[PDB]
């Protein structure tokens, strides 16, 4: 089936089989402008499991398949190397519990 | 046959020319000494497109390899239109693309709409729609739709058994 | 090549670098319509052979009905080939997808055909029997010199019937395909296409294969010029030799 | 559909197998029985071969 | 079948009967020694034929 694979049923036909696959389309897209990383202190992070969006003002962290905006965080992203190879890397402030 | 002009020459021991099917096909003619090519008249593929004929009684004909821009069709009529797949003698051309009703071939389609009358068009080979790519713009869904989608799948056939006896020689000793 | 591979329970080999590989794989997909008329062939003008092969109907009508079989599967073989998407998706005008250079598998504004550089290097890699689907009666009777073999065939009743879909409609599915592919990832194949950075649709993709996405960004630049070299070393190869295709 | 397809194709197959019988092959009729009735048992054999 | 149904059906290629017959033999007038061979008064032995 089209989409996402979610599960399939299995139905008999005279001479024959017929599969009811059930599949996850996404529905209704949104902009967004965003950047493949963010400078905090000199250093980048990137996304361990999502990707970075901007409303025009913030940045959060989102899942790839669905409009979650998260905070951005420590746990959220990783670090690696400095912010200046990566090219169009933005900047913003990386949040941390305390 | 159709008999032309050849510039075959023949030894004077020879009389008729062959294919490599051995069909003759240049002669040297018995009253005056020279070499005429036989040709087939026949030639040329015909194709018939009708819709339901309980839906209508027309039919378009399709001659492949020959051009309409006398001819060698049937009849001419009106509504001669030359498509990349041949000469379509009984359609209308329009303007428009639809999805693909009757595949004529070379992207030609036909269809029996409104008079009722047979038209033929380039089919449409979808939506044409772009998409708004930037370096720095991703479009993400903020909602989802579960969509349960059929597929049909043959798995066996009937299983036939013929005994050779009763059909080849079906009650008769002899045979 | 004999190779030992040195083995220990204590010792592993990791790799330090990389290299983008471009290979090419060649399937078909179609072969050629054809159909036969039994009355031009078995007898080729005579009307007593004819009237002879009228009780050969049933086994003709079996001939006929497979071949036409055979040229629905072929039609039905292209389609489901290259008919994936019905979105014909086109490509920005503005070509920036982070140095990475698609122009040789990209359509080329500037020829009558919107092949790119490399179908119209395969294009002329391949030599056509055919070479189009109209010969009229004309041709043949005025090459009787010359032993066409097509002209031969078609006094015999065998015909070569023409493909669906031209070579250029085959060729706008398959820039929809690069254009969706380019622009919005694996997204348009499923649903509605997402536009995604081609830099970050990359960095997706080597999330795939297991290695994080970071080292992508500090060789952004060095996996471009291995792609963008790579793509050349195609278009030379399919240029010289004659057994790729 | 692509069920019936496979459904009519067997059918059709066999019909056509029935319909086949119909046909001389060369030889003077396509009914054994005619061809046994009118020719003895010595050139009978060589149509019904 | 008395119905076809919606669709392209390939038919015969296209026929051109012909409109005249001819027939070209060599020009020769004489007749055949029909005489000299049958009414011949002097036939040969068979072993010398
Ligand atoms: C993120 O913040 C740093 C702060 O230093 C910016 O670095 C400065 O950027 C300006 C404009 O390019 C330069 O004139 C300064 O010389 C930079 N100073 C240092 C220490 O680097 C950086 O440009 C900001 N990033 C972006 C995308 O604007
Ligand atoms: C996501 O899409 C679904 C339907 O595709 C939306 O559910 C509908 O919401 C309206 C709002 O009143 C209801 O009238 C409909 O009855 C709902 N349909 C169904 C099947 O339940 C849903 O609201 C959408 N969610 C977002 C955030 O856009
Ligand atoms: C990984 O391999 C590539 C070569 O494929 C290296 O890139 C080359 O580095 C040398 C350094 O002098 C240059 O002269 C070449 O021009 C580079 N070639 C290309 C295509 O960029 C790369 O340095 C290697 N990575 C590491 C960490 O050593
Ligand atoms: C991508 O590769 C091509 C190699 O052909 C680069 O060069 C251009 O090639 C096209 C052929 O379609 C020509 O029309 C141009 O005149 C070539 N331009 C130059 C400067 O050589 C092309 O430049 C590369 N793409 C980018 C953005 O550089
Ligand atoms: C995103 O931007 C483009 C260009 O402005 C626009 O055509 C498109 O509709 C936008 N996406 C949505 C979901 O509105
Ligand atoms: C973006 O999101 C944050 C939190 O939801 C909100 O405070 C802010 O007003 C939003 N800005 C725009 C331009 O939507
Ligand atoms: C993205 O595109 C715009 C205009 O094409 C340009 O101004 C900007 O510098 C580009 N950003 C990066 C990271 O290349
Ligand atoms: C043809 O059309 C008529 C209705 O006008 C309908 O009764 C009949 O079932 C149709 N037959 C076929 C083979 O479609
Ligand atoms: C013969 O058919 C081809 C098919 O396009 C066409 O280009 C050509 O014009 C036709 N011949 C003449 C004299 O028009
Ligand atoms: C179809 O388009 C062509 C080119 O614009 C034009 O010459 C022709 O008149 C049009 N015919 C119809 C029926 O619209
Ligand atoms: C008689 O024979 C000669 C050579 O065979 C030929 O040239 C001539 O045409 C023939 N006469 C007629 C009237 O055809
Ligand atoms: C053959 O001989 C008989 C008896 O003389 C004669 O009547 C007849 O005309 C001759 N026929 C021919 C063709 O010479």
């Amino acid at each position: 089936g089209k989409g996402y694979h979610l599960m399939s049923f299995p139905q008999s036909a005279p001479h024959g089989v017929v599969f009811l696959h059930v599949t996850y389309v996404p529905a209704q897209e949104k902009n967004f402008t965003t950047a493949p990383a963010i400078c905090h202190d000199g250093k980048a992070h990137f996304p361990r499991e999502g990707v970075f969006v901007s409303n025009g003002t913030h940045w959060f962290v989102t899942q790839r398949n669905f409009y979650e905006p998260q905070i951005i965080t420590t746990d959220n992203t990783f670090v690696s190397g400095n912010c200046d190879v990566v090219i169009g890397i933005v900047n913003n402030t990386v949040y941390d519990p305390l | 046959g159709v008999l032309t002009e050849s510039n075959k020459k023949f030894l004077p021991f020879q009389q008729f020319g062959r294919d490599i099917a051995d069909t003759t096909d240049a002669v040297r003619d018995p009253q005056t000494l020279e070499i005429l090519d036989i040709t087939p008249c026949s030639f040329g593929g015909v194709s018939v497109i009708t819709p339901g004929t309980n839906t209508s009684n027309q039919v378009a004909v399709l001659y492949q390899d020959v051009n309409c821009t006398t001819w060698r069709v049937y009849s001419t009529g009106s509504n001669v239109f030359q498509t990349r797949a041949g000469c379509l003698i009984g359609a209308e051309h329009v303007n428009n693309s639809y999805e693909c009703d009757i595949p004529i071939g070379a992207g030609i389609c036909a269809s029996y709409q409104t008079s009722q009358s047979i038209i033929a068009y380039t089919m449409s080979l979808g939506a044409e729609n772009s998409v708004a790519y930037s370096n720095n713009s991703i479009a993400i869904p903020t909602n989802f739709t579960i969509s349960v989608t059929t597929e049909i799948l043959p798995v066996s056939m009937t299983k036939t058994s013929v005994d050779c006896t009763m059909y080849i020689c079906g009650d008769s000793t002899e045979c | 090549a004999e190779n030992s591979v040195a083995y220990s329970n204590n010792s592993i080999a990791i790799p330090t670098n990389f290299t983008i590989s471009v290979t090419t794989e060649i399937l078909p997909v179609s072969m050629t319509k054809t159909s036969v008329d039994c009355t031009m062939y078995i007898c080729g003008d005579s009307t007593e052979c004819s009237n002879l092969l009228l009780q050969y109907g049933s086994f003709c009508t079996q001939l006929n009905r497979a071949l036409t079989g055979i040229a629905v599967e072929q039609d039905k073989n292209t389609q489901e080939v290259f008919a994936q998407v019905k979105q014909i998706y086109k490509t920005p005008p503005i070509k920036d997808f982070g140095g990475f250079n698609f122009s040789q598998i990209l359509p080329d504004p500037s020829k009558p055909s919107k092949r790119s550089f490399i179908e119209d290097l395969l294009f002329n890699k391949v030599t056509l029997a055919d070479a189009g689907f109209i010969k009229q009666y004309g041709d043949c009777l005025g090459d009787i010199a010359a032993r066409d073999l097509i002209c031969a065939q078609k006094f015999n009743g065998l015909t070569v019937l023409p493909p669906l879909l031209t070579d250029e409609m085959i060729a706008q599915y398959t820039s929809a395909l690069l254009a969706g592919t380019i622009t919005s990832g694996w997204t348009f194949g499923a649903g509605a296409a997402l536009q995604i950075p081609f830099a970050m649709q990359m960095a997706y993709r080597f999330n795939g294969i297991g290695v994080t996405q970071n080292v992508l960004y500090e060789n952004q630049k060095l996996i471009a010029n291995q792609f963008n070299s790579a793509i050349g070393k195609i278009q030379d190869s399919l240029s010289s030799t004659a057994s790729a295709l | 559909g692509k069920l019936q397809d496979v459904v009519n194709q067997n059918a059709q197959a066999l019909n056509t197998l029935v319909k086949q019988l119909s046909s001389n092959f060369g030889a003077i009729s396509s009914v054994l029985n005619d061809i046994l009735s009118r020719l003895d048992k010595c050139e009978a054999e060589v149509q019904i071969d | 079948s008395f119905t076809v149904e919606k669709g392209i059906y390939q038919t015969s290629n296209f026929r051109v009967q012909p409109t005249e017959s001819i027939v070209r033999f060599p020009n020769i007038t004489n007749l055949c020694p029909f005489g000299e061979v049958f009414n011949a008064t002097r036939f040969a032995s068979v072993y010398a034929w």
